[PDB]
């Protein structure tokens, strides 16, 4: 206790009858008082260590608290663990826990903070020797259940994660940085960090993302690979190990800068690759956009068998899924050589099989015609369009169309949009060519423009097997001098091949089809083409595009509306990237206008896309500044300025939309509540600001892909009957599809009630109807959405034209663009390898707001839904495979993936 | 400065604090993660 005679060899035993108490008092005193006794203290280190083990299996708190009170002082606050230095350093095996007994078991906030730091210093230094590693391992695996071990291992490994901070904040590091008081360079870091990874996998699951994100390196995710692949078969089974990982990786997407954010994913693909669930590995490869990643996954699955089996099929269906098309081109190769079949295997690799399931789906759901028939007034315009929009996605619309009477009768620039929407019926399906050639071959150029857009959309179905490809038709039609006819011809092509970039694709769109001497709005469609094709795979933010962006702008700037269209197409090109977008800020800006600076901030939001650490605060300084300066003070040349001022509003809304997509499962839920509030604030500060914010708001919902989709839109939609602008409904309904005729049935019924009671303009009526007919696609037919489906945080490839027109005035002319909406997702079927179009049962889970799961993986419990359903909108998308009951296990794990399910039946 | 002129300054001070705090909460979070009453007479002459 407090006696110096209690240090005798005899007096260990005499003391220990009472209780072991030889360790502190006398011993401590002599070690901290005479150097000579450190030579003795060394041999007795072993003896002491054991006394802590015994009184832990007979754990009793009192006799550590009180006893090792005065012990705290010698260790590091007085001796400072460095006389001749070597001697205290070696004795850090049995004294590190003695510090911890006043850190941990004695409780007080005040002592948690203080001693945390001290421990960090000691761990690190004794992990140079590497004997602190050894102390960690023997608690994780313990020797007996007690309250000791189970707190001690948590704290030790927690502190290492702590250390890396001190060197980043300041150059100084060391004790002056009070965060851990540790230098944090190799020695107790390198050697300790390697052990650290192994420990945190076994019991731990909730400090692991904290370890990975703080380092903020792809080196950390690279060491992690190896460590995890060792344990993945004995300690735990692959199934458990794989989910635990999948929890870590998703969590760290918030709180990482752009260059780090993508780098975290790249490495994550490798972890997946080795791990036996190859399904996950392949989806993330596309998102990244690097062909090489896709190649490896497909080949590994295909080659080991010379028979058909589950293996060939499995490889082939994963490559079919993307409607970007990049996977499709690649996958042809090994399977082709083999000739088990060309007919079957080749087809399932490419997008030929998805067409066929779409046909099947069209018969199942039918296509209940219920289109508006209204003639006359501006109500005429609306009717015509509604026929297209109602029956959006692959259908048979032939009989109504066959009467060209109403198509020609559709007045104005409205006429063009009526033909365009005939084009929309024919998505991802060769069939419907027949109707298009009629309009194309006759009358105004106008009818021909909608028809040509239509060919691009019809050739989309099959473009890898190249059946009546897009390219052939439209090539002839580029040449035709008229700007309208050129431009439309090149946008359908852009859509068809999509994220696919080939020698055929590049050279066609290369000489722009926009007349620089005319500023025709449907001749804007040339820049749209370039934006679309580049996105849907990695974006080099290319220079060829900038040369032309400047070219259209310089020539004509008198029409402000048009030049805003080019600005928006440029920003969109870059999206799907946040790391090369910084580089192109310099490049774009080199040229001088107040107009070029307007473009700068738009593209700025795209750069900082990843987390709200940067994003949310830029779009808030920006927002406040008009409002705040104006509030404070109170309490050709023209046309350039006007663009300037308009873009700031836009830019604030855009940065908010882009950020929330990325965030936490947790963070989505709070940003939504806030968004509604933000409407009141902007309304307070500035009248003008309110108007722009509203229209964007409905797109906020679509872009972020909120979790919910059932209750919230409709709640919001009531409020926005009162708020000005009726484009709020147009953008809002593209989010609000969900299962079709659930939400949307309520959207059409409600909307026409309020418009007939309160009518304030026929223009106003035009929007209300359009939106509501759009919303439903009959009986839950495959839906448009920003996400790919396969990519959970997926950004649009052909669903980005929406935002462009929301910012600018409301006219019938803009609607042409809106016809593009390719976004259709497969109706899943439980396949074996005989390509069965019929499900046992599958579980859907509507709940998608959970913050308990970070993975956002549907709980296995679920609720059972039938066969030949569509993979419904968000808050329904999470689908798990019911199969457990009939002794069956998914090979292809769906977490809410688009993906066709596949099982191995035991 | 008279009453009107003194008042411009008093207000200006009030205004800066309100504005300051309206950006402060968020910015701060998100910063770190990513000679004499009677001098009588002097010897010193003056003109």
């Amino acid at each position: 206790m407090v006696d110096e005679s209690d240090k005798k060899q005899q007096t260990i035993d005499e003391q220990s009858q009472i209780s072991p108490e030889k360790q502190t008092p006398n011993k401590k005193d002599k070690k901290k008082e005479e150097e000579e006794q450190l030579s003795e203290e060394d041999a007795k280190l072993k003896t002491d260590l054991e006394l802590l083990v015994e009184r832990l299996k007979e754990d009793d708190s009192s006799l550590y608290e009180a006893s090792l009170n005065a012990l705290k002082e010698s260790i590091k606050n007085s001796t400072s663990s460095m006389t001749a230095v070597p001697k205290p350093l070696k004795f850090l095996r049995p004294t590190y826990p003695d510090l911890c007994s006043i850190y941990d078991k004695w409780t007080d906030p005040n002592l948690k903070s203080s001693l945390a730091d001290v421990l960090s210093i000691l761990a690190m230094t004794y992990s140079e020797n590497g004997k602190h590693d050894s102390l960690r391992y023997r608690l994780l695996s313990d020797v007996s259940d007690f309250e000791g071990w189970g707190h001690e291992y948590i704290r030790h490994l927690a502190l290492e994660i702590g250390e890396v901070y001190n060197d980043q904040v300041e150059k100084d590091a060391e004790d002056e940085t009070s965060s851990d008081g540790s230098k944090s360079d190799g020695s107790a870091a390198t050697s300790g960090f390697e052990f650290s990874k192994e420990d945190t996998l076994r019991l731990c699951l909730d400090i692991v993302p904290y370890f990975l994100k703080h380092n903020g390196e792809e080196d950390a995710v690279d060491l992690l690979l190896e460590i995890e692949s060792i344990d993945k078969l004995p300690q735990f089974v692959d199934e458990n190990t794989f989910q635990r990982v999948c929890q870590y990786m998703v969590a760290c997407v918030p709180l990482l800068p752009p260059p780090e954010d993508v780098a975290f994913l790249k490495t994550a693909y490798s972890i997946y690759l080795s791990q036996n669930e190859l399904t996950d590995a392949i989806a993330l490869a596309v998102r990244l956009g690097e062909e090489d990643m896709i190649r490896s996954v497909f080949d590994a699955t295909s080659d080991p068998v010379m028979h058909k089996q589950l293996a060939y099929i499995l490889a082939a269906q994963k490559t079919s899924f993307e409607y970007e098309g990049v996977q499709d081109i690649i996958g042809n190769g090994k399977l082709s050589e083999h000739f088990l079949y060309l007919a079957k295997e080749l087809n399932l690799t490419g997008p030929k099989v998805p067409e066929d399931i779409y046909k099947s789906h069209l018969d199942n759901s039918k296509s209940v015609f219920s289109s508006a028939g209204l003639d006359s007034a501006q109500q005429n315009l609306a009717s015509s369009f509604v026929n297209g929009f109602l029956n959006l996605g692959y259908c048979n619309d032939k009989l109504i169309v066959d009467n060209d009477n109403w198509v020609y009768k559709t007045k104005g620039d409205g006429m063009t949009s009526a033909v365009a929407s005939i084009g929309s019926i024919y998505q991802w399906n060769l069939d419907g060519l027949q109707q298009l050639d009629k309009y194309l071959y006759v009358d105004e150029p106008e009818v021909k423009a909608g028809a040509l857009l239509g060919i691009g959309i019809s050739a989309s179905g099959v473009h890898d097997g190249e059946v009546e490809p897009a390219l052939l038709l439209l090539q002839d039609y580029v040449t035709n001098p008229d700007t309208k006819i050129s431009s439309a011809a090149i946008l359908g092509l852009g859509i068809a091949f999509a994220g696919s970039k080939n020698d055929e694709v590049l050279g066609l769109l290369l000489p722009i089809a926009a007349s620089t001497d005319l500023p025709i709005e449907t001749a804007a469609m040339a820049s749209l083409a370039l934006a679309h094709v580049f996105v849907g795979t990695c974006n080099g933010d290319i220079t060829t595009s900038i040369m032309d962006n400047f070219l259209e702008r310089t020539a004509i700037e008198l029409k402000t509306d048009w030049v805003r269209f080019l600005a928006l197409a440029l920003g969109i090109l870059y999206m799907g990237q946040g790391e090369q977008v910084d580089d192109v800020l310099e490049t774009i800006s080199a040229i001088e206008h107040p107009m070029t600076s307007a473009i700068e901030v738009l593209v700025g939001s795209c750069a900082y896309t990843g987390t709200g650490d940067v994003l949310l605060i830029q779009d808030l300084l920006h927002r406040l500044t008009p409002k705040n300066v104006k509030g404070e003070e109170d309490a050709e040349i023209k046309s350039e300025e006007k663009k300037g001022k308009s873009s700031d509003k836009d830019a604030t809304t855009d940065g908010k939309n882009d950020d929330e997509e990325e965030e936490k499962e947790a963070g989505i839920v709070d940003e939504l509540a806030y968004a509604v509030l933000g409407i009141a604030l902007i309304a307070l500060g500035e009248d003008i600001g309110k108007e722009m914010s509203l229209r964007h708001f409905g797109h906020l919902m679509h872009y972020g892909n909120e979790h919910i989709r059932r209750m919230v839109p409709l709640a919001m939609g009531i409020v926005s009957v009162s708020d000005p602008q009726m484009k709020v409904f147009d953008t809002l309904t593209r989010f609000s599809h969900d299962a079709d005729l659930e939400v949307s049935m309520n959207s059409i019924f409600a909307m026409g009630l309020c418009g007939a009671g309160t009518n304030n303009a026929r223009l106003a009526q035009l929007l209300r109807q359009l939106a509501s007919y759009y919303s439903r696609e009959q009986d839950a037919l495959f839906i448009t959405r920003l996400a790919q489906g396969l990519l959970h945080l997926g950004k649009g490839t052909m669903t980005m034209d929406v935002f462009n027109d929301a910012h600018v005035l409301n006219k019938v002319t803009l609607a042409s663009i809106l016809t593009t909406a390719v976004g259709l997702v497969s109706p899943s079927f439980m396949l074996k390898h005989h390509q069965l179009f019929y499900m046992l049962n599958a579980g859907i889970r509507p709940k998608f707001i959970l913050a308990l799961n970070d993975e956002g993986e549907p709980i296995k419990v679920n609720v059972r839904v039938g066969q030949a359903v569509e993979t419904v909108g968000q808050a329904g998308r999470p689908k798990k495979i019911t199969g457990w009951i009939t002794q069956s296990t998914p090979v292809l794990l769906n977490h809410g993936e688009r993906a066709e399910l596949e099982t191995d039946e035991y | 400065e008279e009453a009107s002129g003194k008042e411009v300054e008093k207000v200006a001070t009030a205004v800066l604090s309100t504005t300051a705090r309206a950006k402060a909460r968020a910015k701060k979070t998100k910063k770190e993660k990513g000679e004499f009453y009677k001098n009588k007479y002097s010897s010193k002459p003056y003109k």
